């Protein structure tokens, strides 16, 4: 029932498996593309960053799924929303995908991919559709 | 610490694309 | 272990209780005592709508104690933040916690009063803190 | 709606307290 939630999880599970796999509507496919040029360069840029988090929450936690919903939440904590902080925690979804596949190259992206569209559109959802939902974030981001 | 030092990057993209 | 989440449910569990039963640290009383002036107001000026408000709810759901959870989601995901929010949704707490322990006075009030100071503290931690906190609801509230 | 009707509320106490 739920357009805004089927659409994000499309997108967003896409990216995921993408980034995972290494191998690959209008609206949603100017998203994904946004999505890859912005996301793959926070991977890049923070790669070092990035590899050192993974681990810290591994000592923690791991095994839940439930351990990137709730730095997301907590990142969330300030009270401040905006589009580079749902990429980069998206990214980082894409970077814990990528290691989770590399560990066991059957791990399934799907709970993870919904933990990440949980969090975004149940707890951010009047603010993703004030700025226009996914449109907006290809229009926030594109340059030329 | 992981979650501010995540929320340093993505403020610090954010405000690049202003 | 988590000093702002025990205070938090310190103050609102016993102002659900205070208000469902109509009878009776500095900082914590402090607290109480705004939360007792400006809560009994927003239920005093917003009766008829609150009455209307928990009708619905019921016909959708109710026995579920995270239906006012879900409320709190709804209102916070334009991405704003105040304390105007934060007392509005304690107050309607408040009122039903009244209305649950008018059905049945052995109800307890504490799953509901642990179901608002979760979403407050674990998704509005570092707002809270940056507002110091419940010294910082009493100063937001502080007439004279 | 009950969301945005508390929300009314809500933000119309906040913006009495400045
Ligand atoms: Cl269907
Ligand atoms: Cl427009
Ligand atoms: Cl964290
Ligand atoms: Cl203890
Ligand atoms: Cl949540
Ligand atoms: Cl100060
Ligand atoms: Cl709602
Ligand atoms: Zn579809
Ligand atoms: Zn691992
Ligand atoms: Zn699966
Ligand atoms: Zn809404
Ligand atoms: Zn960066
Ligand atoms: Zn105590
Ligand atoms: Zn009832
Ligand atoms: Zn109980
Ligand atoms: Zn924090
Ligand atoms: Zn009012």
């Amino acid at each position: 029932e739920d357009d805004l939630y089927r659409q994000s999880l499309e997108i967003i599970s896409r990216y995921l498996r993408e980034q995972a796999t290494g191998s690959k509507g209008a609206a949603g496919r100017r998203a994904l593309e946004t999505l890859r040029r912005v996301g793959d360069g926070v991977q890049r840029n923070h790669e070092t960053a990035f590899q050192g988090m993974l681990r810290k929450l591994d000592i923690k936690n791991e095994d839940d799924v439930k351990s990137l919903s709730r730095v997301m939440i907590h990142v969330f904590s300030d009270g401040v929303t905006n589009w580079g902080r749902i990429v980069t925690l998206i990214s980082f979804g894409a970077f814990v995908a990528k290691h989770l596949k590399t560990i066991n190259q059957e791990s399934c992206i799907e709970p993870l991919a919904e933990s990440i569209t949980d969090v975004l559109v149940r707890t951010k959802r009047d603010w993703l559709v004030k700025q226009r939902g996914w449109d907006g974030f290809v229009e926030f981001f594109h340059v030329e | 610490a992981i979650x501010a030092x995540l929320r340093r990057m993505a403020d610090d993209l954010n405000a690049q694309y202003e």
